């Protein structure tokens, strides 16, 4: 049990020795560049999201717009179709009565020539 | 908010509006003088009954309704009836000459005389509503006013109110208790023009209602008010979730979304249970199941068509009285097992349910017995293509010989309108057939 | 609303017209003086349709070329109830000359007729239309009557024109030219009226003689029949119910084609004025006898043709369920006599108040293709005379040309042809 | 101290959200007027997460109530705990959604989504450090599903760095409100993939099935269905509400439970299911059982990516830990190998009212693809025939949004299965 | 030559409290801050003043700064019963934590907070006549102990490259851990502070948990029972500078750390006996440090060659007994590397080891702590590298880090560095 002990520091409440059994750059700007590069790509992520949310806002505007267009197109086509058939119905009904009363007038004129013919007969 | 304006057109629509508003008044306890001794909020307030009623400064509760007929005798009794003081006189609008069973006269020659006057009173009632839901249009199919004027009104409403919701409650033509031979003409023509303008049309016919009253009330021949007061229960059951605070509601938009699978397929038929005579009134009450099973029995359909002949596309079951959701869900559960009741393969859920706890009431002294529970089913089934085919065949028998067409041509109509209308009815028959085939 | 202006022209028009005012005024409890004395209040709810309240005065206009008839209708009971201003007469009758009524002397006083028509129509809340009683065999009621009809349509084109026309028969009058006057009137009627009730004197003679077992019938016997059916035809016009007393409605439902508006009226029970009526006919008896050829007011057998449309009105206290059963029974026990291409072409009405003396009665109005028998017979007698152009100078002397006669008989021959076409028309 | 803003939207969302508040208020000893009446400071240590200190000595829930109709929100104001909610926090319209996702998300929802956000911003300014939001809503209806996703999208725009969690009721034919439920659910599943950090999948089919079969009731009440959800939500949120060895927040759980952004749909579980306190071995056994899953999916059809379990009541934690690794070791194959130690648990010795002991399961299982597969089959059945599609076209929507949402949901199903066969 | 302690994250703070608690009772300092055995009031240059500075009122104030981004843990010290010892300045808290996310603790919020903690450090450093360096206490798996500590370590080198930096780090244990992303956080933080730490004593949480359960007969030990045993091992390590072997912080680097990268020595402690008799041999406790059952990091020292090792006795120990004790152990053939001499640097401290009164571990006449830089500690790295690889292969969870601005390439820049360290370990093994 041969062990080269070396009596090192020793004092009142401590001592120490070493027994031997056998012999045998720093850059802060580069730091903050990494921090800032991470912050900037975070902002790139936020911007690309906010752009994505803008297209969905715009899509909600387009959907609501065409809903207004459908309601407006429905109104005016109904308006014009009702006006077209009401006017076409008036001309039809007026033409029927105008024709019926022209034949009635023709009948009247025939009664006057019947009376005319009799009077010329009476001159005999 | 969420108000609804009821428009009653023609004799059928006006006398059905008489029965409904009388029943509404009894359900809400509104006296014949217009005063409601159960609404503390004088001259205002936004409780649930106010969807169908407005309030005056004096307390009178006035209906959000317009009664219009090209002829005054039927509306005159409203002006002289027990409920005369319910309406301001401007709400009851009459001409002096009816459409004489002629769609052309209702839609063109006679109807044009009062159409704007009608529309401007619609606008004034709509001016008194903070959030208009839509319109309920009551009319028959067969009369000149019920077909011609209603179609003209529906077209005008679309102009003035856009795509706002318009729902119809229509009486389907029935030979058995018919009144005019030209009913097939008027019905095909009015269906053709109000098709694009109506969001949904609840349908009954007086034959099936007549037979039901005969069979289940022991009446040798039911009178028109017998039919009407039974119809009033159907209508009140449809509007119950909008006039009463309810756990599960069905508003005007909910009817549309759930019952109309395609724009042209918007004709659900009504059904109602139970219908019990007052003399055998108080025996042991019927289940919640039994009245639900009754809605799918072919004998109880308010339109005489056979549901076993077609597939169900959508079923709206509206309960009132002593019924809670667990009872309904169980009753529906076993109906979902019934092999005889078939649904289209493109509607897996297929059901819509509203419930109201207030009990149903009937006019005192009537033939109908008051019950604890009641249900009205509005079924959109392909089986009513039979009803369209029956009407279209009668149309064909007379149009082939052009019988009675001279009455329509004389008032400005062209024969082209007749073939357009019928061709569209042939497309409707084919549409009902096409939506029924499997995927 | 719905006021009706009544006009009566010529002898027959004023005779059955005065008898028709007699029947309904008693039905409405109005004495010859003209004051209400009725038991029930249903009698005056629709009294305004035919009567003007001044005391109620008939909205009636009495016309004739012969001035003597004015003093005849007044001299009859209920004579003073007619307004004196409403009487319009000429100097003397047309002598069975259709041209005199339509073109020459009739045209002289037609302006005075339209005066009081205008006067009576101006006092109308909402005028339904006009009814005209007249015969087609004479010259005034037939010639001037049809001229009056076309004059009135000129002033009121959208109003309903109905007529009660009495067709001539050799069994009651031997006057030779009446087939001429009827054909010329039918020529006018087919284009200028909305419905005419074809009251055949030939049928009126057969009923009193063969069924009523009457020795020698008097125009009073025949007119009792017409006044009974005329009241029965207008029951729902004069009495209220769930039914609207309307003219356009009936015409729209009963007239499938504009030219086929000639109706075959029927009545049950047929009875003499003084008969005892030992029992009241029950509903099956009324319904079966109503569709019988013996009860037709036109000399036509309904089973020689098919019904286009049929409207029936029952009168008295009865069960409406029984009416529906009997009315449906005869519909499919004789299903071949109703065209299949007009579904539900038979609809009936029932009123609680019965006619005077009869507790049970039924009135029939059918648009039948069998009415071509009536027009065939008139055309047969017309062409017999016109073949030899007999007595044509009486008409051509007044200014008419012969081809008006050709147009009238051709057009009447088209009418019978059109009835026969629909008689054999098939559903497909 | 790290507050949470709660938002309930629609018919279902407001009614299960109202029971959630009644249940946790009972746990925290807060009565209807809002004043404390419990017995321990433990009910108050983390009370600011869900409540705001009122002007007097009361507590007000940091809750916003939203609906396009005033019906059901008026009924919750009529409830026993109706007076506790802030009156200015009721945001309602009169038009309704008509059971239509389009009306909720586009036309009608736009007319109200600004006023709701004004309330969100108000309470956000009333927080020392807001951690995020939680939303209760269904996917089958119009308001909760349609307007709810629109609201979640506009919340993410304003507070992009905050956590968003939803409790989403999945529609089922066994308990249905409308026939277009396949449309509304499919359309908003599309949205929850993008705009929430995690979603708890409450399946009305599982709720009904559990409520019927293993609880023996002829037919279940709506309160019975909601009772399962409120107890489940209560257990999901105990660590946020009660103090312990860990200071649990929203983000940590999300960081630990969601390995990939899209797979953030969780299968909730609870034990026991009550209509005799339970032994710790039995809770961990039933908590992993398919019959205790508030989503109608069999866990043995998938592999757990991550799992969090919460135990409540007086018990020994070595019992809990041994049992939790027991079933982890017993069923080695139902957890993914490339996520080591993917099952972590927490214990809070305060049990829920009415139970001495209970456990809650939060699972990120790929077996949940069966849920989205069920909805997708009902969707195609209707969409193949284009049934009821005209009520969505009429509001300005196009067909391609339906197909975009459909294939996106199938995409989610595909990649769930991708990591199911991952080694 | 004073020394500054820094506690980052919940593990660093709680452990730090447990260590300062023992320092006070070892030196007999009372909770109010008084020391009745300290007569040079308000000043001096005693041995225990390397770790405490003195008020004008005689209160003894630890040279420590407590950093956490969440305030629940610091609030304990802020309000605890050893609350008087620190000035409110010494305690720094944000109010949102790093969310178990390295990148959140390093790149995101750490940019916002490091200037504050650095300022508070200089105020303490300015109170140092001579200052050797820093002792930083942190976890490996936690977001704050991972991300922020690494950010603080590099800043500490550019600011005070003069001084030395020693680490007391907590190795993540599958039994006792809180996050599945802890392998991620560990690999990331060691890669970035490897170049900036001179020596790093790592603590495998599973080993202590195993030590307390077997040796204390405890059901499942609390964190506090873990933390108190840690305090015994930390105190013995730091005892050399508190009673002025290992009296300089560069003596740690020189005696136990032959090259820079290999600075992870294994620590062992004995004896550990329940408070629930007379003490055991000096050779008994010495023999125990070579049994793997007492190791702080679970690894097999027989599978590794020692490069250096250090034995610090505390209690009634004299040299002749250990020389005798270290003669008999050479009867386990413990191979050493051939460029380092087989042997043991030995230090003795005569005052018995102290204990928290009422604690589970009993008061003992003699205790020993062995600090050995064995290459066997490399297997602890290998287990960590494997679990990292399992999740990073499928790129699980990495979206949380990239979402904070971290490039995905940092994961493998850190991972390949770990591969070099494990390879370098067996190059000398
Ligand atoms: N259920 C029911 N049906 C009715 C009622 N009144 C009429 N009808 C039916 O309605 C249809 C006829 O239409 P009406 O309403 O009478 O006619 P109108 O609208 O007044 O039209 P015109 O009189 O021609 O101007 C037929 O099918 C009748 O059976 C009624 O009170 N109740
Ligand atoms: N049923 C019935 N037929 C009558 C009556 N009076 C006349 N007729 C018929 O009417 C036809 C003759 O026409 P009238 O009405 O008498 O002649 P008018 O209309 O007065 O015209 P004119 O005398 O030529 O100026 C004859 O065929 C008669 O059969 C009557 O009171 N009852
Ligand atoms: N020995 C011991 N280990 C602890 C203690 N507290 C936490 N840990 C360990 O620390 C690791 C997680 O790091 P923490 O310190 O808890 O978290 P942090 O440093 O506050 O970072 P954040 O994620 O921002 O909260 C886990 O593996 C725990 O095992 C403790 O008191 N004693
Ligand atoms: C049922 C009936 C019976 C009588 C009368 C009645 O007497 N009206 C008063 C009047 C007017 C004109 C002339 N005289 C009398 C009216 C009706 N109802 S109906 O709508 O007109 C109608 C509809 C359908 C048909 C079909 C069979 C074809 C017929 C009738
Ligand atoms: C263990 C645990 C269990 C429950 C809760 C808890 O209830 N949090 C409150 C809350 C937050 C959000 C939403 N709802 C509720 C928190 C934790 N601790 S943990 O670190 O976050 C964590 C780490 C690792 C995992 C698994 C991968 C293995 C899960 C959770
Ligand atoms: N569990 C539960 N589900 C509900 C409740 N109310 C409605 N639902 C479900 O929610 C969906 C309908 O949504 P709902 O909330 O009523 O529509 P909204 O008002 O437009 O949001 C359907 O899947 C219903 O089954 C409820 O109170 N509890
Ligand atoms: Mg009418
Ligand atoms: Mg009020
Ligand atoms: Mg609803
Ligand atoms: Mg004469
Ligand atoms: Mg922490
Ligand atoms: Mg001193």
């Amino acid at each position: 049990a041969d062990m080269e002990v070396i009596e090192l520091n020793k004092c009142t409440s401590g001592q120490s020795f070493e027994v031997i059994l056998k012999p045998p750059d720093p850059s802060l700007e580069e730091i903050q560049k990494k921090l800032e590069a991470a912050e900037e790509r975070r902002k790139y992520q936020e911007a690309e999201l906010l752009k994505h949310l803008a297209e969905k806002r715009e899509h909600e505007r387009e959907v609501i717009q065409k809903a207004i267009e459908e309601n407006n197109n429905f109104i005016k086509m109904a308006k014009e179709k009702l006006a077209q058939k009401m006017e076409s119905n008036k001309e039809n009904r007026e033409a029927h009565l105008a024709a019926m009363l022209e034949r009635l007038q023709e009948k009247d004129k025939h009664a006057e020539e019947v009376r005319k013919n009799k009077e010329l007969k009476e001159e005999a | 908010m969420r108000e609804c304006i009821s428009i009653h057109v023609g004799q059928a629509g006006v006398q059905i509006g008489n029965a409904c508003w009388e029943l509404y008044c009894l359900e809400h306890g509104i006296q014949p003088d217009g005063q409601m001794p159960s609404d503390k909020t004088i001259g205002g307030g936004d409780d649930s009954f106010n969807t169908f009623f407005s309030e005056t400064g004096a307390g009178k509760h006035v209906p959000r309704a317009v009664f219009v007929d090209l002829e005054p005798t039927v509306i005159d009794e409203v002006r002289t009836g027990t409920y005369r003081q319910l309406f301001h006189p401007e709400q009851l609008i009459t001409g002096k000459e009816d459409a004489a069973n002629n769609y052309a006269r209702g839609h063109y020659t006679i109807g044009k005389e009062i159409i704007d006057l009608v529309l401007d009173r619609i606008r004034k009632l709509a001016d008194q509503c903070t959030g208009l839901q839509g319109f309920l249009v009551f009319h028959s199919f067969g009369g000149g006013t019920g077909s011609g004027f209603t179609s003209l009104l529906m077209e005008r409403l679309s102009v003035d109110y856009g795509k706002k919701s318009k729902l119809e409650f229509s009486i389907y033509p029935a030979p058995q208790v018919s009144t005019a031979v030209v009913e097939p003409y008027n019905s095909i023509l009015t269906t053709h023009t109000t098709l694009e303008h109506s969001d949904c049309a609840f349908m009954v016919d007086n034959e099936a209602i007549y037979d039901i009253c005969r069979r289940n009330l022991d009446i040798e021949r039911p009178t028109y008010t017998n039919l009407n007061r039974l119809i009033s229960q159907i209508v009140s059951s449809i509007t119950a979730s909008l006039r009463f605070d309810g756990a599960l509601n069905v508003d005007l938009t909910e009817f549309q979304t759930n019952l109309v699978p395609y724009p042209r397929i918007h004709f659900p038929l009504a059904t109602y249970a139970p219908v019990i005579s007052a003399e055998k009134a108080y025996h042991e009450q019927l289940s919640v199941a039994e009245i639900t099973n009754a809605c799918f029995e072919p004998a109880n359909q308010m339109v005489k068509c056979d549901p076993r002949h077609g597939k169900y596309m959508a079923c709206c079951l509206l309960y009132r009285g002593d019924v809670v959701p667990k009872d309904v869900n169980a009753a529906i559960a076993t109906i979902k097992t019934k092999r005889s009741i078939q649904f289209v393969d493109w509607c897996p859920t297929g059901f819509k349910v509203g419930i109201n706890y207030q009990p149903p009431t009937v006019v005192p002294g009537g033939d109908l017995a008051k019950v604890q529970r009641a249900v009205c089913m509005l079924s959109n089934t392909t089986a009513i293509a039979e009803a369209w085919a029956r009407l279209d065949h009668k149309f064909d028998l007379m149009y082939a010989k052009r019988a009675f067409v001279h009455w329509y041509v004389g008032e400005g109509m062209e024969e082209g309108e007749f073939s357009e209308a019928r061709e569209d009815m042939a497309a409707l028959e084919k549409d009902y057939e096409e939506v029924g085939v499997d995927s | 609303m719905r006021e009706i202006v009544h006009i009566q022209a010529g002898q027959c028009g004023n005779q059955i017209g005065a008898k028709f005012w007699e029947v309904i005024s008693d039905e409405h409890g109005i004495d010859p003086t003209g004051s209400y004395h009725g038991d029930s209040d249903l009698q005056l709810e629709r009294i305004n349709v035919y009567y003007n309240e001044a005391k109620y005065v008939p909205r009636a206009i009495l016309v004739d070329l012969e001035p003597g008839t004015m003093d005849s209708v007044r001299s009859g009971p209920f004579g003073q109830i007619f307004r004196p201003d409403n009487f319009v007469f000429g100097q003397s009758g047309a002598g069975n000359n259709w041209a005199k009524g339509h073109y020459t002397e009739g045209a002289e006083l037609v302006d005075s007729v339209l005066d009081v028509v205008r006067k009576e129509s101006e006092s109308c809340d909402c005028l339904q239309g006009f009814q005209l009683t007249h015969s087609l065999g004479g010259g005034t009621g037939s010639g001037m009557g049809t001229l009056l009809i076309s004059k009135i349509r000129e002033e009121y084109p959208d109003r309903i024109m109905n007529t009660f026309s009495v067709m001539p028969s050799p069994k009651v009058s031997d006057t030779v030219v009446e087939p001429y006057n009827a054909t010329l009137s039918v020529h006018q009627l087919v284009e200028n009226t909305d419905e005419t009730y074809c009251i055949d004197n030939e049928a009126l003679y057969d009923i009193c003689f063969r069924t009523l077992k009457l020795t020698t019938p008097t125009y009073g016997d025949l007119n009792h029949l017409v006044s009974a059916t005329m009241s029965g035809v207008t029951t729902c016009l004069r009495f209220p119910g769930q039914l609207n007393a309307d003219l356009r409605k009936l015409a729209v439902n009963m007239v499938p084609f504009p030219r086929l508006h000639f109706f075959m009226p029927g009545f049950a029970p047929l009875t003499s004025r003084g008969s005892q009526q030992y029992r009241a006919l029950t509903v099956p008896e009324l319904t079966q006898q109503m569709f019988d050829s013996k009860n037709m007011m036109a000399a036509c057998d309904p089973r020689h043709g098919r019904y286009l449309t049929v409207a029936a009105i029952f009168r008295g206290r009865m069960s409406m369920k029984e009416v529906d059963e009997q009315m449906l029974n005869v519909q499919n026990k004789n299903s071949s006599y109703f065209v299949e291409w007009i579904p539900n072409n038979v609809k009936t009405a029932v009123c609680d108040i019965p006619p005077r003396g009869l507790k049970m009665s039924a009135t029939f109005i059918g648009n039948s293709t069998a009415i071509q028998e009536l027009f065939k017979r008139i055309s047969e007698q017309f062409t017999a005379m016109f073949r030899r152009k007999a007595f044509l100078h009486w008409y051509t002397g007044e200014g008419m040309d012969e081809m008006e006669f050709t147009e009238a008989e051709s057009n009447m021959n088209d009418l019978v042809s059109e009835y026969q076409q629909y008689q054999d028309a098939t559903a497909d």
